[PDB]
RNA sequence: AUCGAGAGGCU
């Protein structure tokens, strides 16, 4: 995530050849989708990208203190002083082809944060694992090789499809199935059964 | 309200009309006022309408209220769904609430009712009144784990 | 109750195989073919019991009978043959 | 916690330029920009590696064992 | 801060006291400390109920007397239109929290985004301590090569962020690319 | 509620999701580890024993393999730890827990499960890395987003279960949502902006790129389309290339504003026989809207055609976009100088107008308009003025935004974003609000201590003049935070209240199943609806078509529908029919025309006495215009020669058609009465569109073309019948509860407060209002 | 660590909202999301 | 000279070369810029067996840092891929063993520069394995820092690899790439506010290609054939050999196609 | 398999619109004050000036895949400066003995009025437009 | 954890033929060639070279899925022109261009000072 | 086995 609630998971890992590149050979460490910008109005993300470019070139510190006289126009003037386009755009070529991207791209340094949520500690699977003693059900939590809860809310969405036998399987063979004997006079499982 | 009405030529045209809006509801009396139209008047307190204009008019008032709350957000749900909900609430004598006070007090067996709210109290009343559960209800068979009588088990299959 | 059938002529239910009974039919025949059961079509080079049951249905050689129950307790029996699939 | 070897973006080595930097700033009383431009750190993909790096290891040494 | 009549209305602290403060700070001679200011009667502690009886200034520049051709890029601030001043806040940025003082340009963002980020900055990996190798905690994560941010709040200097960062100045490109 | 209604199950999996454009829709990208872990029991058969032997030899630790073996004796066999994991003697009838392989059906879902379209069957595609993968166009039914979301997967353990997954919960089947009678899925943000840019008249692709594009569509014939431009350089248009993904025989018509058949600004959309004729493609054309492409291709060609069509679009669009580029930056938020000048002009004008209103108020000159105080009227005036100023400045911005401005394009295609976003980010962000009112008076007679007492000036109560770009001042920042907190709290409450409401609805209508007689009944058999949906249709297979009968002058009504055999001027000119010469007089035919016309007028005044508003666009079980265009293209009418239909043919075929559009099949008066009451609206539409003049002067049908139309309409009706066993109760519960979840925030209790007021019978409602006519 | 040392709980939709009086004393934005949002604050 | 592609070098140095390609199709220059990064093989550490670690840094941290140390790779093609040789784990003509040992002797801080790497395997007379030093003071990159009392002792093993398998095996320093400063191709549409020209800066390469006339219409059938590059190198291989070895790797890659084709 | 229309038009109105490379041209038949046309034309390939006089022709040919010109051995039917391929999508019977034909060259539209080409233009997938200098 | 071993981009394994070739359906004189353990670098160059041979009708490559290193090259030629021959001509022209370029650059650098 | 707290996700 950036510093503006721009959360995001990694969907793909590209290598530097396949990545686009400016004329300066610089390659984006990160590529984020433009569509996720206007629905959140995180203008400070783009302003930070711009200002971090200006600082990395000028060799100064990015003064992002709130309630400052930092005009985006003055940032643009400083960035143009150093031979770049004043709004953070850069001519970029595709990596696969080297054909210039007809649409120029916003590009620059931006502080990013790696978060405590990681996949290899979230992956989970179970196929006939341990059983809880009380309810003879799959125990809870992947830390104990548990099973997922097929909650009643999901059962409703399943019945909306009308899958009777799929539901029977998800509720009998997938958990705590049991065969019990009952008496035809007193319809209760009080029957002494010597099966052998 | 700039409603649309048939022109004498035949095509519809907007003819603006004045309408009153109140902050109170005693319909049984405001209905009998002179100088108004006692056929089109509307009150968002559909409960009083059930009390006055008969239950089936309360059906339409209830659906109109739901339709307005949906279209508030530019949304849309097809008529049949809201109609199912409204008529289920209505199909009894009068308005059956969507809560423990309402449908949960109906005679829809015990287990189907037991699995919503006041579980043990429902079970106690059922064990008292000697409730004979039909067990054709969905939640009953789901609890039993047997194949529930749903579209895929809503029948039997046998041989020629 | 006692012999509450329905004469074949006096039948009003939908002659079209609803996707629900169709799914249950394919499921039960793919169950038959799952275990070693006979097959009543020249299987034109396919192995998945489900596609086999679907083709078995197209050629209408699936000898099963739906028993469509009616709420009072009545019920209508329908062999696969007179049932349409569309 | 120490100077990365090369810029993650391009790959030009930077580790051999740390002690020069700290000297180019203090012994020669230079500013940051001239220092970065001196070491052949033209593009900012490398420039950020040196300008924004934090040398924690000098604090990691003080711990005795 | 504290404001009173002089002359006209003016806050008490002057550049002389600021110089004494920066002199005591640079010494790293009668020191000048915060307690000196609080005891000298230049800065006061205002609680919740008390500020109901005061009229605060936003910037010391509000005490400047004024009697056009402005850089249009700068944001619009209302003319003060008030004279009966009593105090001036130290700096408005101080109203923010610790984790929100991390946010660059928060004066530019829909506040829910700032709330989300102030909740997540407690989940970002970094150097939580310098004795991390010595301390034996149940779970700890540390970035290989942390970097100080290129965009810095003032308050970071006091939050020791530039000394114990938790992210990196990644080169980011905002582009459609393979739809991935 | 924790161990019987819903419990924990085996063969389940869960992990992060991530989008991959190069996966087909019905596919799910399963990580290789999960597939190595989950097992499906397969029984050994002569068709498979070879694949099963090889799988056993690949071992449970390397995929594709198996983990367990079940002999007839019922004693298991573990492949991990056994003497004989390699030398097996597979006996018939035995079971083998094979690994999850490709082209397996899996029940894939997201929690919260509000929708039937949240738990869907999926074809497995095993991929290396550690995430569940799925197509973009399947976010909408799952309400998914790739910022760390998690999803679940379940695996059947029997073939009938796999059949129920393959044939009922298949992803393509759930395209046309029952609720909203629209397709829930559609093209996504990136692909959407890309398809807009691609379909411009100004978009030209050259041979090199064109060939790669053509190849990208998997099921391509392999025949290049002749390019648009030839002489100066062979050039294709984005429409010309994209029409390859469009399957042959698709006709789509849409007219926006100013959509002259010349299409000056390329608005609207016309597409003919798998070829796009004109119109810039965007959301309305390709999004999850009714009357969109997905609805057409689903109803016409079927599920699998539209499923493959999704990937066939996305692949070409992603390729072109990837090779064209797109970005946002801030430059796409900067309005030029003079726009900023006029915007602050508008702001100062609003400021002075509110100051004058307040000065008027301070002299006790306000008109206490009936039903509201002086202060309430004043607050309403000021809030109206400030919203006026904000929206006027926002339009002042959106005007000056050039075409290349990427925000304007992302909005134009409808990818993501809207107007207010632009207004705030560029022009002015407006007035914050707390509990409807402006910024309240927290302190004594002032909002913030930097203000004098009793100051009602705009900024004193939170008019945030500055734009997000320009920078927010401290007080305005604080007020904005105050509003954002109200928003977050309303979210954190409405979420739980909506979950409760949905749970109650689901538990209320759980047993509502359309039985075989179509009596919508419960467990106790108490009938609820004698004809489900009051017309006996499934919610899908229903489209928004107009009734040309309602509306329009009686003069135009005649002019288009009056066909009089007994007048030289109100009769079919023999240029419209072969027998037209020998058709005059012929009382045996004008009797049938007058029967038809009396019926059409009876039905006009019928519908006009039901739809007092007079709106003509309504949901009906079979689209006609599509069938009319399918006819006009299938049989290649010349529109010059006359027909070969006697009027007897047309009218007798229509009047016999209504006899066979069956819904119920009782041989007694009550059932046939209910039937006539079930097809009534459809037959009205029918007689409107099958008017003996219309079939001959607007349509130009032949005999065989007409008989094809009749067979097709009968078939499409009989398909559109609601299938028995549908638990329409649960479906309706979800269909009303879900849109409540997204019920975001003039003077009445509305939204989830009103919904809670309604379902729980609230005698003590907050706003009981009476409307008096 | 700091934001955890400057936490404020409240044992009780009127309270959770930001009150004007929170100026200068409590952070406007820093607060948990979802359940118990606006009750737990930061100085 | 040779009929086909033409090359002029504008400037050249030990670590970078700015030059011009003429009369070449673009896709070739693209595949060359890609190969020049990915598939040009060099040598760097692929194993580290640590003996004693008293440093404040984790062991695998140090292993990573050693991976990135630039080792001389001029005579590499006379070495073989370890996956290809027939040794037990690594022979002397498939791998080069390095060793490192330093001790916290000084009370003052004791650095560990890259130059303190000591070789063990027999070079067999090929310019391979020398950790490159471009610093003024001869001290290579900084690997770790040592307090008095800390010691570090480990054994590296460098094998042959390509930047594909891991980016330590690349001469992959930034590769400046440009063509048509004037956009005569109409390949890109310039984003602008008031004027497209005065907002974007002209490239230095504008000095070499003539500006277009205002009256000149579009030369539609013009195809770009003149490209401007500047290759930088870390020092694993001098720049002159970087491009040549990439070209040879590319020709060999097409040769593999030819050989499998004939095998078919 | 030959020509289906021939005329000459003097440029009436050229419009750039919002598109940057295409222009909407509108003209009328010369010395014939009853037949006119609207058309969309690429200006980058073929520049179009105001009040010009441009030869306009329409052919039926001169299915199977395309193929670029292998060499001059393929005999073009075009010494012209501009060529397009279209499709008939509407024949508006405007007035008594007055017709209008609607073509779409892959998005670039065309509208033609008059009634002296009636025996020629058809609802034909195939339609070629040629323009000499 | 689930990542593929990194060498699986260029190390064919277990009968992974370098080139597979198949006749395209509904297309005469056309072939699809699966290149194994390759990337855009080779395929795009091959296609750009094929486009310059006049007797080649159609030539285009696609990289199915960025996870995998492979691609598909489809070629349609004129009558009496086996597509592998057009492939051979293209690759030979490529190699000759590369040799000429290497010679020119060696000459220019040896001429170049510093 | 219970309980408590923190965190994830829904333009
Ligand atoms: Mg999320
Ligand atoms: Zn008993
Ligand atoms: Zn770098
Ligand atoms: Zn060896």
């Amino acid at each position: 995530a950036s510093r503006h609630g721009q959360k995001g998971t990694i969907g793909i890992t590209y290598r530097r050849e396949d990545m686009p590149f400016t004329a300066e050979g610089i390659v984006p460490d990160l590529i984020i989708n433009p569509h996720a910008i206007p629905s959140r109005m995180t203008v400070a993300h783009l302003i930070e990208c711009l200002l971090s470019k200006v600082a990395a070139l000028s060799g100064n510190e990015g003064d992002a203190s709130p309630f400052t006289d930092i005009t985006v126009e003055g940032i643009s003037k400083l960035l143009r002083e150093h031979g770049y386009q004043s709004r953070g755009f850069e001519v970029m070529y595709n990596g696969h082809t080297g054909k210039k991207l007809m649409a120029q791209i916003f590009f620059g340094p931006t502080y990013y944060q790696r978060l405590r949520h990681m996949v290899d500690d979230k992956i989970h699977a179970r196929a006939r694992g341990p059983m809880q003693v009380l309810t003879r059900q799959p125990v809870e939590g992947r830390s104990r090789d548990g099973g997922l809860r097929f909650g009643e809310m999901e059962r409703d969405c399943m019945i909306a499809h009308g899958a009777a036998s799929f539901l029977k399987e998800r509720l009998m063979e997938a958990s705590d199935a049991f065969r019990v004997h009952i008496c035809g006079i007193c319809g209760l499982m009080t029957v002494i059964a010597k099966l052998n | 309200y700039d409603r649309k009405v048939p022109s004498p030529t035949g095509e519809y045209v907007k003819e603006p009309e004045w309408v009153l809006e109140t902050d109170g509801v005693n319909l049984s009396e405001v209905m009998t006022v002179p100088g108004i139209d006692p056929t089109r008047i509307y009150t968002n307190s559909f409960i009083d309408i059930m009390e006055v204009l008969g239950i089936e008019a309360g059906r339409a008032a209830l659906y109109k209220e739901v339709y307005n709350v949906i279209a508030s957000d530019g949304s849309y749900v097809n008529y049949r769904h809201m109609a199912l909900l409204v008529d289920v609430m209505t199909t009894q004598g009068g308005l059956t609430s969507v809560t423990r006070h309402g449908f949960n007090r109906s005679n829809t067996g015990a287990l189907m009712r037991c699995s919503f709210e006041e579980t043990v109290e429902i079970l106690f009343e059922a064990g008292a009144s000697a409730e004979l559960d039909d067990c054709r209800g969905v939640s009953e068979n789901v609890i039993l784990g047997q194949m529930a009588p749903i579209g895929t088990g809503a029948f039997d299959v046998m041989i020629d | 109750l006692k012999e509450k059938a329905i004469p074949k002529d006096q039948r009003a239910t939908t002659p079209y195989m609803t996707k629900y009974e169709r799914a249950r039919i394919l499921g039960t025949r793919a169950l038959q073919i799952s275990m070693n059961a006979p097959v009543f079509v020249d299987l034109e080079g396919e192995t998945d019991p489900l596609r086999i049951a679907m083709k078995e249905l197209a050629e209408k050689k699936i000898p099963l009978v739906i028993r469509r129950y009616l709420p009072d307790g009545s019920f209508e029996d329908w062999s696969v043959e007179e049932l349409i699939v569309d | 916690m120490i100077v990365p070897v090369r810029c993650f973006s391009c790959g030009k080595v930077v580790g051999d330029k740390w002690e020069s930097y700290l000297n180019l700033l203090q012994e020669d009383e230079l500013d940051e920009g001239t220092a970065l431009s001196r070491l052949g750190l033209k593009r900012y993909c490398c420039r950020r590696m040196i300008l924004t790096h934090v040398d924690l290891i000098e604090k990691f040494l003080r711990y005795n064992p | 801060f504290i404001v009173e009549d002089d002359g006209h209305k003016e806050l008490k602290v002057r550049k002389g006291h600021i110089a004494k403060l920066m002199a005591t700070e640079y010494q790293d001679v009668e020191e000048y400390t915060w307690s000196s200011l609080l005891n000298e009667g230049l800065v006061e502690y205002i609680d919740a109920e008390e500020e109901e009886s005061i009229l605060i200034a936003m910037q010391p520049e509000d005490l400047e007397p004024a009697e056009l051709d402005v850089d249009p890029a700068k944001r619009i601030r209302v003319s003060h239109h008030a004279t009966t001043f009593t105090h001036c806040e130290i700096h408005p940025s101080m109203i923010l929290g610790v984790a929100a003082s991390i946010i660059p340009f928060p004066d530019h963002n829909q506040s829910p985004r700032n709330t989300y980020q102030s909740a997540m900055g407690k989940q970002a990996m970094g150097v939580f301590l310098t004795n991390y190798n010595v301390r034996m905690d149940t779970m700890a994560n540390i970035l290989y090569y942390p970097q100080k941010p290129l965009g810095t709040t003032r308050a970071m200097e006091y939050l020791k962020f530039r000394e114990l960062p938790a992210g990196q100045n990644a080169i980011v490109a905002i582009a459609c690319y393979s739809g991935y | 509620r924790g161990n019987l209604m819903g419990k924990r199950v085996d063969f389940s999996a869960r992990t992060v999701i991530s989008g991959d454009p190069n996966l087909e829709l019905d596919q799910v990208g399963v990580p290789k580890s999960i597939a190595k872990t989950l097992t499906y029991p397969e029984v050994v058969t002569p068709y498979n024993i070879d694949r099963l032997t090889q799988l056993v030899r690949n071992g449970p630790n390397e995929h594709p393999g198996a983990k367990y073996v079940i002999r007839d004796s019922g004693d298991r066999i573990d492949l991990r730890y056994s003497k004989r994991a390699g030398d097996i003697q597979l006996q018939y009838g035995w079971k083998v827990e094979r690994h999850i392989m490709d082209n397996d059906p899996v029940l894939f879902n997201r929690q919260p499960s509000l929708h039937k379209m949240s738990m869907m069957a999926h074809r497995v595609k095993v991929i290396p890395y550690s995430t569940f993968r799925l197509n973009l166009s399947v976010t909408s039914p799952y309400n998914a987003d790739f910022d760390g979301d998690e999803m679940n997967l379940h695996v059947p353990q029997s073939e009938e279960t796999r059949a129920e997954l393959s044939q009922l919960c298949a992803v393509p089947l759930q395209i046309v949502s029952p609720q909203s009678n629209k397709p829930c899925m559609g093209i996504v943000q990136d692909t959407l902006c890309g398809i807009r840019k691609l379909t411009l008249r100004d978009t030209f692709i050259e041979l090199d790129q064109v060939l790669n594009m053509l190849y990208w569509v998997p099921d391509w014939d392999g025949v290049i389309p002749t390019p648009a431009i030839i002489k100066p350089k062979p050039l294709w248009s984005g429409k010309q290339i994209l029409s390859v993904a469009i399957p042959n025989g698709i006709h789509l018509q849409r007219f926006d504003e100013g959509t002259t058949l010349l299409s000056p600004k390329d608005n609207g959309m016309l597409i003919i026989d798998g070829q796009i004729i004109f119109g810039v493609v965007e959301k309305k054309t390709v999004g999850s809207s009714n009357g969109g492409l997905i609805h057409v291709v689903t109803r016409e060609k079927g599920p699998q055609v539209c499923a493959k069509l999704f990937g066939n679009i996305q692949k070409v669009v992603n390729f072109w976009l990837l090779h064209n580029g797109f970005s946002t930056g801030i430059g796409d938020t900067i309005a030029d100088g003079p726009t900023m000048r006029e915007i602050t002009e508008t702001i100062a004008e609003a400021k002075k107008k509110v100051l004058d209103v307040t000065k008027e108020a301070q002299a006790n000159l306000l008109t206490a308009k009936h039903g509201m105080t002086l202060r309430e009227s004043f607050e309403d005036n000021v809030v109206r003025f400030l919203n006026e100023a904000r929206d006027k400045a926002g339009r002042l911005a959106e005007v000056n935004l050039k075409d290349l401005n990427n925000v304007k394009q992302m909005v134009m295609a409808g990818s993501k974003g809207s107007f207010i976003n632009i207004a705030q980010m560029s022009a002015c962000v407006g007035q914050q609000s707390v509990e409807g009112k402006r910024i309240a008076f927290g302190f004594v007679d002032r909002t913030l201590p930097h203000f004098s007492k009793d100051d009602y000036s705009p900024e004193s109560k939170g008019f945030v003049e500055n734009s997000y770009l320009r920078g927010l001042t401290p007080q305005e920042f604080f007020f904005h935070a105050m509003g954002g907190r109200e928003g977050l709290i309303d979210t954190a409450v409405k979420t739980a209240e909506t979950g409760y409401i949905q749970r109650r609805l689901v538990k209320a209508l759980e047993d509502i199943m359309v039985h075989y007689d179509n009596t919508t009944r419960n467990s106790l058999g108490n009938v609820i609806q004698f004809i489900y949906g009051e017309d006996g249709m499934d919610a899908a297979h229903i489209e928004k078509q107009s009734l040309d009968t309602i509306g329009g002058s009686d003069a135009a009504f005649e002019k288009r529908y009056r066909v009089d055999l007994l007048n030289t001027d109100h009769t079919l000119d023999p240029s419209l029919l072969e027998s037209g010469s020998e058709i005059l007089g012929d009382l045996k035919l004008q009797v049938l025309l007058d029967e038809e016309y009396k019926q059409l007028v009876k039905d006009r005044k019928f519908l006009r006495e039901v739809f007092v508003d007079g709106e003509a666009n309504w949901p009906l079980p079979v689209n006609i215009r599509r069938i009319i265009q399918n006819a006009q293209q299938t049989f290649h009418i010349d529109h010059t020669k006359p027909s070969d239909l006697t009027i007897k043919d047309i009218v007798l075929g229509v009047k016999d058609l209504q006899e066979n559009l069956l819904v119920l099949r009782g041989k007694n008066e009550i059932i046939q009465n209910a039937q006539r009451d079930a097809v009534t609206l459809f037959c009205c539409l029918l007689r409107s569109r099958l008017a003996t003049r219309r079939v001959l002067q607007e349509y130009r049908l032949t005999k065989q073309a007409f008989d094809w139309v009749l067979s097709n309409i009968e078939a499409q009706f009989l398909r559109s019948v609601v299938h028995p066993g549908e638990m329409v109760g649960v479906l309706a519960a979800q269909s009303i509860g879900e849109p409540a979840t997204q019920m975001t925030l003039k003077k009445v209790t509305s939204g989830v407060p009103r919904l809670k007021e309604i379902l729980n019978v609230a005698k003590n409602m907050k706003t009981p209002s009476l409307t008096v006519y | 660590t700091l934001s955890h040392l400057r936490r404020t709980n409240t044992p009780i939709a009127k309270p959770r909202q930001l009150h004007n009086t929170h100026w200068g004393l409590v952070c406007p934005a820093e607060t948990p999301e979802g359940q118990a949002c606006g009750l737990v604050k930061n100085l | 000279s040779e009929e086909g592609p033409q090359v002029k070098i504008r400037e050249a140095s030990k670590d970078n070369v700015d030059f011009i390609l003429s009369n070449v199709d673009l896709a070739m220059a693209n595949s060359l810029r890609r190969v020049m990064i990915a598939e040009i093989p060099t040598l760097a550490i692929d194993s580290v067996e640590v003996e004693t670690n008293t440093t404040v840094l984790a062991d695998e941290f140090i292993a990573h840092r050693l991976g990135l140390i630039p080792l001389q790779s001029m005579d590499i093609e006379q070495l073989e891929y370890s996956r290809d040789c027939f040794c037990e784990d690594h022979c002397d003509k498939c791998s080069v063993v390095l060793t490192l040992q330093a001790f916290g002797e000084s009370e003052s801080t004791t650095n560990v520069y890259s130059k303190d790497l000591v070789i063990v395997s027999n070079l067999m007379g090929r310019n391979i394995g020398h950790p490159i030093i471009q610093d003024k003071e001869g001290n290579g990159v900084l690997i770790c820092k040592l307090r008095k009392g800390q010691e570090l002792k480990l054994t590296c093993v460098a094998k042959k690899g390509i930047a594909k398998e891991h980016a330590k095996w690349g001469p992959a320093a930034a590769i400046e790439f440009e063509y048509d400063p004037w956009n005569k191709l109409k390949h890109t549409d310039y984003w602008y506010e008031q004027d497209s020209a005065k907002e974007w800066p002209q490239s230095k390469n504008c000095e070499y290609e003539d500006p277009p006339n205002e009256g000149d219409p579009f030369d539609y059938k013009a195809q770009a054939d003149t490209f401007y590059m500047n290759v930088e190198s870390v020092g694993s291989i001098p720049v002159d050999q970087v491009v040549v070895r990439g070209i040879d790797t590319l020709q060999k890659k097409v040769a593999s196609i030819l050989l499998a084709l004939t095998q078919m | 398999s030959n020509t289906l229309f021939d005329d000459i038009f003097q440029v009436s109105e050229v419009d750039p619109g919002r598109y940057n490379k295409v222009c909407r041209i509108e003209a009328a038949s010369t010395t014939q004050d009853q037949c006119k046309l609207t058309l969309d034309i690429n200006v980058e390939l073929f520049p179009v000036a105001a009040q010009d006089s441009l030869t306009v022709t329409i052919a039926s040919s001169l299915t199977r895949s395309w193929r670029p010109p292998q060499a001059g051995d393929r005999s073009l039917a075009d010494d012209y400066d501009y060529v397009m391929y279209g499709t008939a999508y509407k024949f508006e019977e405007v007035s008594k003995d007055l017709i209008a034909v609607y073509y779409s060259f892959g998005g670039l539209l065309m509208r033609l009025e008059g009634n002296y080409r009636n025996l020629n233009n058809l609802k034909q997938e195939n339609a070629y437009l040629l323009i000499r200098r | 954890m689930n990542a593929p071993d990194r060498f699986e981009l260029f190390l064919l394994g277990e009968g992974e033929s370098k080139l597979k070739i198949d006749p395209d359906t509904k297309a005469p004189n056309a072939v699809v060639i699966t290149f194994e353990k390759e990337d855009h670098t080779l395929g795009n160059l091959i296609r750009a070279e094929l486009l310059n041979d006049r007797k080649v009708l159609f030539a285009a490559y696609k990289v199915e899925h960025p996870f995998f290193a492979r691609f598909k090259l489809r070629i349609q030629t004129t009558e009496g022109y086996d597509p592998k021959d057009a492939l051979k001509n293209a690759c030979n022209s490529i190699i000759n261009k590369l040799g000429a370029l290497k010679t020119n650059f060696e000459t220019e650098w040896n001429l170049q000072t510093l």
